[PDB]
């Protein structure tokens, strides 16, 4: 079709946003980044119909829906597809977020620069 | 082969062995608490034997159990358990390897039987193996075997005897007779089913033939512990686990071969050895002077015993094995006896120290077995090995000396104090105090090791014969003496792989140790090891190690790198990337392998090898035939560069260009840091009342523009955030926020992103903007010889980009970096710079996001909408061409001034401009589909501007936003004055997204009126068709049998709210109210034009009339088509059912809206759109994404 | 990639099944052929992940439901997409049902093909 991307590219973009946000927001614990992971997952979902169908048809994401709460109550289908992509993104991104914040812990360890 | 099999089995082996140790200790009466406390059971002496009350222990063995209890009390339950389990696993693997190769004297298979599964060959030949290992009571064993009862006890005794014989052969891996582990031996190993059975039937015998597999399973035996330890500060007891690594064969071969071959070629080159090994590089020549100097310093010849090898981090021992191979080659060159060569290599030039005891044991086992493969008679001789582990020494030397009776046999009246013997003893004892966590970082002089060798020979003689208690004392004392001698002696070559730490993984005691004893490179541990190896390296030695690549090029270690290049020279480089090295699995780590010559030798030209390009499997034969020699580079060339990084792509012309050139280090400064209230102190620009921030500048009561630094921008843009600074930032002062460089606040200059992901770029930073940390700024000095425009032009050059990439390989930048980049001066650079900044300013002000908003370019031109689109595209391409011409001119003039050609990638050929299609899009789909996407986006932006102008923020007759106040205050006066005389604005402030043209102010009717008014009455039909086609092209899916007005209405209903949300980055200002699935009620309200009474007003003026209309319609349709059976009858029945559902939904929404309306809540803009969106309730649309929280119902 | 069939192929298959049903069941009433068109629309389903995704990405089919009752309550996107496809096929077959009725009664008029 006109669109050819997988879930991997969207995940890479979301991961980049997560790194950027853990840097700006200055989060040092493991509980003040829920907003960060939320926005990282939210600003990653594609918007064009063909793009969303292409990422839907690709590997890395599952057709079944894990949670009923994430399902929007609408007559639109592309909305549901975006919700599913959002759920998958937030799950994997929260899985990697612990290592990302651990990496940022090195930077926050020192008081002038990580490498000094 | 399959390393995955042992990789899976080794942790399970660890688990089962730990379980066996725990169960056996519990059956011995030794128990552990949930708090870790040790519990001891006392065995009463009932009779000949003893019993703890449940288990009848042998009385004779009871003192051994008490010794084990004392060991546990001295160390701890868990540490003793893991020690025992690890030792038993090592012993079982050793015996398995021994029997598989048939090196055993009896020549049978102990762990299993070659022909019969679940059986032992020793059971077949019990008489023979018994007469072999346990000559006593062979007849007893035979008759007990034929007695007909269980023989697994006999198998256990045979294994014990074999272990005793092996200990007599090598003692490090096997225990002596009557040991504690003997009483702790698992009963499962005495059973038909045993751990030995599982490991002998699981692991393939063909896979077992390789000693590399043995090292692999040694490393795999600690995997889950590594999983648990990471993520927190590594405890001292867990430090040896963190020092567990594996290295690929080829890199180890390269290091050891390069060192020993450099020594060999220095001695004499005619030897044919250089043909023998594979990985070695021939040194080149530059000038006769350095060659004469090195010929003067090189020795004429050496002896095999003269050259010695040190291994500070022994580990498994691959490095030592490769050293063994090359040393064997050297000895063969000498021509000594074939079977004496391995013995000579074992006796000397091995050494090697380890942190863990059992790692040293396994290394010694590997050395002994390699010698056994070389010569089968070595095992009988039993030569002691120099591979030992640093053992903690916290014993009283006086008691041992009294036990040694040393005072009278060779010299109570202690007089060896005058002979410094007691002095060296307690010096060594103090040196090793709490050294287990320290590692091999203890320095000792050489006189000490000379005296320690003398005393070690004395202890050897004492242990050979004499008093039994003196023998025990000598055995207790010997490891400390020998480890002190090894750690104090100097060595010819030190090649090892340092341990890989984590940021703060080391213990606090280690932090203090590094802080006090090393003022340089104290932030890591690999540099610790390499510096200490240089301390242990003699004159003209070689130090070859595989460290990280961070300290090759980093702002820190600049003193370290400078000192090492000033006092040492490095012969060979090998810069591997994230995949070339196999030391760490994964791309997270990136390592480099180097070998450094001990002598400074002034300036010498090194050879360099690049490996980041590919992975190890390729990098082997890539290194065999390299293409990155870079011999032209010289030591003085490397030191002449800012920060002294080792540059692989260094040009002498480039470095000469860097010198004699000005470089600013004062004008650029750092911003201010907020103490954690950023969520409340920084906000988006259009959220606040524009009437108070952009206008009414005298009050300054509202916020001010701020800079943070986002996407790479070259000249202008990336400023859409504001920060509160009223009363000189009174709120920040009450927040205890760090404010640095307050004097440059609201000042003109330039700003560059502190930590970028693509490159270095600084853009013009306008006057009156507040300056914050991140996106740090530069400020030209007063009456400075350099204008800010010239500096911006110089920094925008691709030469500066390449220099920045070179000086700081990491994309992150800092103030120290901008203190270093060079700058020049010219009288035409600033003019090109100002042209470029004006162009970029126009491009950035072309859109609605910037507050210096310029009106939509389509409505500015009269005629056809396609005509306006063509004109807009013409403007875009004209802007792009002018920008690229200016950039090329700047690059050419700076190149002419420099005089040395420079090349970059995606720096000069790429420009940052929204007009440039490839920059704003993916650039990988250049199929002209992006042109269609551009068309659709332009039409959508036109529609958004039209709907905004309809609703009161924008007036087409005036310029810019005309209403920006809060609370719908100050809008009637504008109407009376004539702001909206050309196009009226909906008074109630409510835009209904209702059905087709039912309400008075439906969005479709208003937008049709707008497009008619702008472009006359004759072209409106074709313009509407063109807009509909553009919408159906890319923004929305094409539809069949759809009119233009239907198309625009469908776009407004769906995929317009989403686009508006995306445009403002989840901070909408045209808030949407919806009813649900039926979409019975849909409305849009302006945030800045929201009043507390608006809810009830719209509830009584937009809901109940719609409800009445729905009721009348359903009644009419119920009356219509009575007793009808055509297709239209079914269609109307379905439609009436649908609007029945819609009526029910509308009634529910009316109920909820009336319930919320009586409250008459009011919101404040300064709060933020997120909190207000949360406060409104469930009547609002899509709150979960905006506020990141589930909605609530009341 | 894995599937290229679009909506009109399914339309053709459903049209053929409706022709077979009107030929076999001997229907001479609109309400009588209501079940026929229902079953014809029901059968023509891609029944495959890539097939359903490609059919959805094709043109000629609306991306939004017209009836809320057709909502299948399940945590599977494929079920919802199949429901939308079935609804669209039902609408189209209803729009083009009377012509086949007329043809069948003309070829069946009097005794078989207009004999007695």
């Amino acid at each position: 079709a006109m669109s050819n991307m997988t879930y991997n590219n969207v995940f890479d973009h979301a991961y980049e946003m997560l790194k950027e946000n853990i840097r700006y927001d200055d989060i040092r614990d493991t509980d003040d980044l829920h907003d960060a992971i939320h926005m990282a997952a939210d600003n990653a979902v594609p918007h064009y119909y063909a793009d969303i169908f292409s990422v839907m048809a690709s590997e890395g994401i599952d057709l079944e829906f894990e949670d009923s709460g994430l399902m929007p109550d609408t007559k639109d289908v592309i909305r549901i597809l975006q919700a599913r992509i959002y759920e998958q993104l937030t799950i994997d991104l929260w899985e990697d977020a612990e290592d990302l914040l651990n990496e940022y812990l090195e930077e926050v360890e020192e008081y002038e620069e990580d490498e000094e | 082969m399959n390393t995955n099999n042992i990789k899976k089995y080794a942790p399970q082996a660890r688990n089962d062995f730990r379980d066996a140790v725990i169960q056996k200790l519990t059956t011995l009466g030794i128990a552990a608490d949930k708090k870790g406390n040790l519990q001891i059971a006392e065995a009463e002496t009932i009779g000949e034997t003893v019993r703890y009350g449940q288990f009848d222990y042998p009385l004779s063995t009871l003192p051994r159990r008490e010794r084990l209890v004392k060991r546990a009390r001295e160390q701890g339950f868990e540490v003793l358990v893991e020690h025992c389990a690890y030792t038993w696993f090592n012993r079982l693997c050793a015996i398995r390897y021994m029997e598989l190769h048939g090196y055993l004297d009896h020549g049978f298979r102990m762990l299993s039987h070659p022909e019969t599964p679940t059986a032992f060959e020793v059971l077949d030949h019990v008489p023979e193996v018994a007469e072999a290992l346990l000559p006593e009571s062979k007849a007893q064993l035979v008759e007990m075997k034929l007695s007909g009862n269980q023989d697994e006890a006999l198998y256990r005794e045979l294994l014990l005897g074999q272990c005793h014989a092996l200990h007599h052969a090598m003692p490090f891996l096997f225990e002596a007779v009557d040991d504690e582990a003997e009483l702790l031996l698992p009963d499962n190993l005495t059973r038909t089913d045993s751990i030995l059975r599982g490991l002998v039937d699981d692991i393939p015998e063909e896979d077992w033939e390789q000693v590399e597999v043995i090292g692999w399973l040694y490393q795999f035996y600690i995997s889950e512990k590594k999983d648990a330890v990471i993520g927190k500060v590594v405890k001292s007891e867990d430090i040896p686990a963190a020092t567990q690594l594996f290295t690929p064969n080829w890199i180890v071969q390269y290091l050891v071969q390069n060192s020993v071959g450099r020594q060999w070629l220095q001695t004499y080159p005619d030897s044919p050895l250089k043909d023998k090994m594979e990985y070695y590089i021939e040194p080149a020549e530059q000038t006769p002077e350095v060659q004469a100097q090195l010929a003067a310093i090189t020795p004429a010849s050496i002896e095999p015993e003269s050259i010695k090898v040190l291994d500070p981090a022994c580990g498994s021992g691959h490095i030592l094995t490769e050293a063994y191979n090359v040393l064997k080659a050297i000895y063969e060159e000498r021509g000594y006896r074939t079977r004496d060569i391995p013995q000579l290599i074992l006796e000397n030039n091995i050494f090697g120290l380890d942190i863990d005891d059992r790692a040293a044991q396994l290394s010694g086992f590997a050395m002994l077995m390699l010698a056994r493969q070389d010569d089968r008679r070595i095992l009988g001789r039993g030569v002691r090995l120099n591979i030992v582990s640093l053992q903690e020494s916290k014993l009283d030397i006086a008691e041992v000396w009294t036990k040694l009776n040393f005072h009278q046999h060779m010299q109570t009246a202690l007089a060896n104090t005058d002979s410094a013997e007691y002095k060296l003893l307690m010096r060594t004892l103090a040196l090793f105090t709490s050294a287990k966590t320290l590692g091999s970082l203890i320095q000792v002089p050489q006189e000490d090791e000379a005296a320690l060798k003398a005393f070690l020979e004395g202890l050897y003689r004492l242990a050979v014969e004499g008093d039994i208690q003196q023998k025990e004392a000598a055995a207790e004392l010997i490891p400390y003496i020998q480890q002190a001698w090894i750690l104090a002696q100097r060595y010819d070559a030190v090649v090892a792989n340092p341990p890989y730490m984590g940021g703060k993984g080391m213990n606090g005691d280690l932090k203090e140790f590094a802080k006090k004893q090393f003022p340089d490179s104290k932030s890591d541990l690999f540099a610790m090891f390499m510096q200490h190896a240089f301390s242990l390296l003699k004159e003209n030695g070689f130090n070859a190690q595989v460290n990280m690549q961070s300290w090759m090029f980093l702002s820190s270690y600049e003193a370290l790198r400078g000192w090492l290049l000033d006092n040492k020279t490095f012969i060979t480089m090998a810069h591997l990337g994230a995949r070339a090295f196999g030391q760490i699995s994964g791309e997270v780590v990136q390592t480099t392998a180097w070998v450094i010559k001990n002598n400074h030798s002034g300036f010498y030209k090194p050879v360099f090898f690049r490996l980041v390009d590919d992975n190890e499997e390729h990098k082997k034969n890539n290194l065999l035939n390299r293409m990155n020699c870079f011999k032209n580079t010289l030591q003085n060339d490397f030191k002449k560069i800012p920060g002294s990084p080792i540059a692989y792509w260094a040009t002498l012309a480039f470095i000469n260009s860097f010198l004699k050139l000005p470089a600013l280090g004062t004008r650029a400064v750092k911003g201010l840091d907020t103490n954690g209230s950023i969520d409340v102190f920084l906000r988006r620009w259009p959220e606040v009342s524009i009437n108070s921030f952009d206008a009414l500048g005298k009050g300054n009561s509202k916020w001010f523009p701020i800079a943070k630094g986002g996407e790479l921008r070259k000249w202008f843009g990336n400023h859409e955030y504001i920060i509160n600074y009223e009363n000189d930032g009174i709120e920040l002062r009450k927040n205890k926020a760090n404010l640095r460089n307050k004097d440059m606040y609201f000042q003109e200059g330039g700003t560059w992103t502190v930590v970028s992901t693509t490159g270095f770029s600084m853009r013009y930073m306008p006057k009156g903007f507040l300056f914050d940390q991140g996106g740090s700024a530069v400020f030209c000095e007063n009456n400075d010889e350099l204008s800010i425009y010239n500096i911006l032009a110089c920094m925008n050059s691709k030469y500066i980009n390449y220099s920045a990439s070179l000086i700081c390989p990491t994309l992150n930048f800092t103030t120290g970096d901008v203190r270093k980049f060079p700058v020049i001066k010219n009288n035409h650079l600033e003019d090109l710079a100002k042209k470029a900044i004006e162009i970029s300013k126009a491009d950035w002000n072309q859109f609605e996001t910037s507050w210096e908003f310029s009106k939509n370019k389509l409505i500015e031109h009269k005629g056809n909408v396609a005509y306006s689109y063509a004109s807009y595209c013409n403007f875009q391409d004209k802007l792009y061409e002018q920008l690229v011409n200016i950039e090329k001119n700047i690059n050419n003039i700076i190149e002419e001034i420099l005089g040395f050609k420079i090349e970059t990638t995606e720096n000069s050929e790429l420009i940052t401009l929204n007009s440039n299609k490839i920059y704003r899009y993916g650039q990988s789909e250049t199929n002209d589909t992006f042109l269609n996407r551009h068309r659709s986006d332009t039409i959508s932006e036109l529609i958004s501007y039209s709907v905004g102008c309809q609703m009161g923020r924008y007036s087409l007759d005036r310029e810019g936003l005309v209403y920006a106040h809060e609370g719908n205050k100050g809008f009637a006066d504008l109407v009376a004055e004539g702001a909206y005389k050309t196009f009226p604005a909906d008074s109630d402030g409510i835009l209904p997204l209702m059905d087709d043209e039912w309400f008075e102010d439906d969005v479709t009717s208003r937008v049709k009126e707008f497009v008619r008014t702008v472009w006359g009455e004759e072209h409106l039909q074709e313009n509407l068709e063109f807009i509909a086609e553009s919408l159906c092209l890319y923004a929305i899916k094409p539809k069949k049998g759809e009119s233009a007005l239907e198309t625009i209405r469908r776009y407004l209903s769906t995929q317009f709210w989403k686009d508006h949300m995306k445009m403002y980055k989840k901070r909408p200002i045209y808030w949407l109210f919806s009813s649900g699935k039926e979409k019975a009620f849909e409305c849009l309200v302006y945030l800045h034009r929201y009043n507390d009474a608006t809810l009830s007003r719209m509830r009584t003026e937009y809901v109940v009339p719609l409800l009445a209309r729905y009721q009348a319609n359903i009644d009419r349709l119920n009356d219509q088509l009575d007793e009808a059976s055509g297709g239209e009858a079914t269609r109307l029945k379905r439609e009436r059912d649908s609007l029945i559902k819609k009526f029910s939904e509308l009634r529910s929404y009316d109920d909820r809206l009336r319930h919320y309306a009586d409250m008459r809540i009011s919101i404040d803009l300064d709060d933020g759109v997120k909190v207000n969106y949360g406060k409104f309730g469930d009547l609002l649309a899509d709150v979960k994404a905006i506020t990141g929280n589930a909605p609530e119902v009341i």
